[PDB]
């Protein structure tokens, strides 16, 4: 009885050593080997001291039909380069074959990205860690029959669904540049999980996220958006994420806490048009880390993949709670991060179309509708 | 969501 909520937290992190060898294929932007960029960064860093390390089940076929349909997972089994031809018709059916391509052990890919984020919601169920950590995971855009930007499972509604067994109420909060829409739609018609999305919108992907859609039926209320414009930085970022996080984790007072990372929000993205930092972007799981719940941090967007791995690796060490310096240890892919060789980024000089009255705008109007929560 | 090729 004597908790105060402070401490240093336990930290179960999930890796398989075959996800960085999976290629997306020639010129396509997601690259599973930054995954493993930011593995071995991490360990040259000596963070595995502080930890520990797990390596995740391929998840079954029958766990991915906990949410998908049997048909799209039954595709995704079978789906191969060299029979691609007599699925011609399926292919464009589960929006496969452009975007999100078929390639060699696709499939398994799912399995150890989906794996780590429903074992790291198992062990939080058994009260056996404070935070599980699935740099693999964080695939929000896969829907239930169909894939979606560059995301074929969604391990995170896998994963919230794992976690709905023990808990009453779960919230998600997606700092992804890209609106959540897979995670969003899944849980749009109930209050057993909230979602929060942080997104650049307006003539972007995936065209949802909307302030105005808060949710349907059970759940109206408890889908919340904040439309950004272009160029957004950690001050004006940092201005909203605390005051909204803090008024969500009043309002509806959840038992656990899913945060996907995505580092496409971060400055100089391949695909991304934000303006953040590496401490700007893991400045959000301190904010979430102070409530001292049950939280699974999760992987997802990032398309310049040096900043990737600072991002994660850092963020790592945020959820340690371990200072590590500025100065990169050598590593495997030491040439990746130069030429300057540091941990943290510096922002563009890029303009920043997120007025202070904008951003102090959306928030009120967010605030009005976190009022409507019992 | 890749500028370069399609709509996403
Ligand atoms: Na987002
Ligand atoms: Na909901
Ligand atoms: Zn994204």
């Amino acid at each position: 009885a004597y908790s105060q909520g402070g401490g240093k937290k336990k930290v179960c992190y999930y890796y398989d050593g075959d996800i960085g060898n999976y290629y997306y294929g020639q010129g396509h932007p997601m690259k599973p080997h930054r995954i493993r960029m930011t593995h071995n960064l991490l360990l040259n860093y000596g963070l595995y001291r502080k930890m520990e390390i797990y390596r995740p089940h391929k998840a079954t076929a029958e766990e991915m039909t906990k949410y998908h349909s049997d048909e799209y997972i039954k595709f995704l089994r079978s789906i191969r380069p060299d029979n691609m031809s007599e699925y011609s018709k399926q292919m464009q059916r589960f929006n496969v074959g452009e975007d999100c391509p078929v390639f060699d052990g696709l499939f398994e890919f799912c399995q150890l990205s989906t794996g780590g984020s429903v074992a790291g919601a198992v062990k939080l169920n058994r009260q056996q860690t404070d935070m599980a950590v699935n740099w693999a995971g964080g695939l929000h855009h896969a829907k239930k029959s169909e894939a979606s930007g560059f995301c074929y499972v969604n391990d995170i509604v896998l994963a919230i669904l794992e976690l709905l067994k023990y808990h009453q109420r779960v919230l998600y909060i997606d700092i992804d540049i890209h609106h959540g829409d897979g995670v969003e739609e899944a849980f749009y018609t109930t209050d057993r999980v909230m979602t929060v999305s942080f997104h650049k919108y307006g003539e972007y992907f995936p065209g949802t996220g909307d302030l105005r859609d808060i949710g349907a039926g059970k759940g109206k209320y408890y889908a919340v958006n904040f439309p950004m414009r272009d160029g957004i930085d950690d001050e004006s970022y940092g201005q909203i994420f605390k005051p909204i996080i803090s008024k969500v984790m009043e309002m509806y007072q959840p038992s656990a806490v899913v945060l996907q990372c995505g580092a496409d929000s971060l400055s100089g993205d391949r695909l991304g048009c934000f303006n953040l930092t590496v401490k700007g972007h893991a400045k959000c799981v301190e904010v979430v880390k102070t409530f001292n719940l049950p939280l699974l941090m999760l992987g997802g967007g990032g398309y310049t993949i040096r900043n990737v791995a600072r991002c994660w690796t850092y963020e790592t060490a945020v959820a340690l709670d371990c200072e590590i310096p500025n100065e990169l240890p050598y590593n495997d892919y030491f040439e990746y991060f130069g030429p300057d060789f540091k941990l943290h980024i510096s922002p563009s000089n890029m303009t920043n179309q997120n007025t202070p009255e904008y951003m102090e705008k959306i928030k009120q109007r967010l605030f009005e509708n976190l009022r409507m929560l019992p | 969501x890749n500028p370069e090729q399609x709509w996403g």
